[PDB]
């Protein structure tokens, strides 16, 4: 039943910011980690960031550390990825996924449609 | 205040475990506290008992300023690191006690050969030995970078098994020889096992 | 005594709070004796840096670090004394150093001929240098999920790169080993978009 819809992408200049969001439907996202990954046309999906359950903190990939921030709104059943100091190397389709394993092993069974972020 | 534990590190099941603690301060609470392999701490008792163990559990001797622990009818669940302490401010170094029916046995060292990016992994499986510990080096100590020697696991046979692995450049698999040096003193066994790619 | 969280990951500089729900606090680093760290709820023991503090009352107590330091990574146990005379510890909270996400490197090793001559086959799966700690290793023999016939062990957090490593051994009889073809270990981790499978064919 679960569905994920990402939004907030678009064309941005190098060195600016973005606030991508992902809304969850047909199920609550309060008891599960939400993870952002990204993919370039001819490449594979690389991990970007992860927000575990509240008070279980967040974790990030090396390429986005210090520049990106993940957060959650359990009330609105949504996740958010803040992207600052955007470089052109961040141009990709950003997907959001739900980790089905409550023990955070990342059973990524449900994925979103993704949103295109282009930095130029 | 200094406390030191002493006694046997290997006791047979259903036999008796006796440990002595040498104490910088007079005895007129002094506790025995143990920590299981799972890192759970448990207060057993004190002399100037825990209901979970009161039926089989502490004396004292003032001539040498020592107090002693006596635990009878031990099982494999009693394998633990035992500490003596004064209240909670000064702890001893702790002694590891293994409760097992197993007999001394040297290990078999089998290769974990590298096969088909630019990083390859190889190693050695040190299997079916008793008791702890073994030591593993690589190329007589010349290779340390990328080495991971894992904690041993206790198998259902009652014998220990561990692996020691190392990651290297793939281009070095044809030019560099890799030998793991395993030492098990209780059985006086020493193995130099060569790991060749497959 | 129930300690929260079970594992705390903190970057150098964060304010950290470990809660003991129902105070004394002991610090223990791997292999060493526990040391009294914060006694009588808030009193600092000898040698304890000023960044440590204790608070709480009644049914909730807390140990607080103002600014995390690398040397603060350790297990922290809360301990209480009740006068039914009982001295009780908590399960402890591991305070580890947080780093960037690193997916494990997966390798598989078939059994050697030497071990096969003895009637046993050990297949080894290595997960090298990953973070965070949580992962899942699934053994599959000709796509059949294995259960109750494997054992794993994990290294401590590496002092250099702050990663973990895991080794899993699947053990079978030589006969049961020769009854199948494809041996695989499948790894899931939060740094992986899809599970990583490393496999081999017994005859090759
Ligand atoms: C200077 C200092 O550190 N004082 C401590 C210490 O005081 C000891 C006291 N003067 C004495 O000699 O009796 O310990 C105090 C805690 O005292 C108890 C407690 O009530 O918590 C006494 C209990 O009898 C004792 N129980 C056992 C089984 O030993 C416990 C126990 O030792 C601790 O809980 C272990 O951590 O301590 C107080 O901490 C003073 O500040």
């Amino acid at each position: 039943x679960v569905q994920l819809x990402x939004s907030g992408g678009g064309x941005v200049q190098x060195g600016x910011s973005l606030x991508l969001s992902c809304x969850a439907x047909x199920x609550x996202x309060x008891x599960x980690x939400x993870x952002w990954x990204r993919q370039x046309p001819g490449x594979x999906r690389e991990x970007v960031x992860x927000x575990x359950x509240x008070x279980x903190x967040x974790x990030x990939x090396d390429s986005x550390x210090g520049r990106f921030t993940x957060s959650x709104d359990x009330x609105x059943x949504x996740x958010x990825l803040q992207x600052x100091x955007l470089x052109x190397x961040d141009x990709a389709x950003y997907y959001c996924x739900x980790x089905x394993x409550x023990x955070x092993x990342x059973x990524x069974x449900x994925w979103g449609x993704g949103t295109x972020v282009t930095v130029s | 205040v200094q406390l030191q534990e002493s006694g046997p590190g290997l006791v047979k099941p259903s036999q008796s475990l006796s440990l002595t603690c040498s104490v910088g301060y007079s005895i007129t609470y002094w506790n025995w506290i143990r920590q299981f392999p799972g890192n759970k701490l448990e207060w057993m008792g004190s002399i100037n008992y825990n209901p979970s163990l009161k039926d089989r559990i502490i004396t004292r001797d003032t001539s040498k300023n020592q107090f002693f622990l006596k635990l009878n009818s031990v099982t494999t669940e009693d394998t633990a690191t035992y500490y003596c302490a004064r209240g909670g401010d000064y702890w001893g170094q702790g002694t590891s006690v293994t409760v097992s029916s197993a007999s001394t046995k040297g290990p078999s060292v089998f290769p974990l050969a590298p096969s088909s990016g630019g990083t390859a992994a190889l190693g050695c499986l040190v299997k079916d030995y008793f008791p702890e510990p073994v030591t593993v080096s690589w190329n007589s100590g010349a290779l340390t970078s990328g080495v991971h020697t894992f904690p041993a696991v206790l198998q259902s046979s009652g014998l220990y098994s561990l692996s020691s692995v190392v990651t290297v450049p793939s281009s070095s698999l044809g030019t560099q020889t890799y030998i793991c040096n395993v030492n098990h003193k209780p059985s006086n066994t020493k193995v130099d096992k060569r790991v060749e790619p497959k | 005594l129930t300690q929260t969280p079970a594992i705390m990951s903190a970057s150098p500089g964060e304010k950290v709070t470990l809660t003991c729900s129902a105070m004394h606090w002991f610090q223990q680093k791997s292999g060493t004796s526990p040391k009294r760290w914060i006694y009588d709820t808030s009193k600092l023991a000898s040698g304890v840096p000023a960044r440590f503090s204790g608070s709480g009352s009644g049914t909730s107590y807390s140990l607080t670090i103002s600014s995390m330091e690398a040397e603060d990574a350790a297990a922290y146990y809360c301990q209480q004394w009740s006068s039914p005379p009982m001295l009780t510890f908590g399960a402890g909270t591991k305070l580890e150093l947080k780093r960037t996400v690193a997916a494990p490197s997966v390798f598989i090793f078939p059994p050697s001929d030497e071990q096969l001559k003895s009637g046993t086959a050990s297949v080894v799966c290595l997960l090298n240098n990953f973070y965070p700690r949580e992962a899942k290793v699934q053994w599959k023999v000709d796509n059949a999920l294995q259960s109750g016939n494997s054992q794993e062990s994990v290294t401590e957090q590496d002092s250099k790169d702050s990663t973990y490593s895991l080794s899993s051994t699947l053990t079978l009889s030589k006969a049961d080993y020769e009854k199948h073809k494809v041996y695989a270990c499948e790894v899931t981790h939060q740094g992986l978009s899809s599970p990583v499978t490393k496999s081999f064919n017994r005859g090759e």
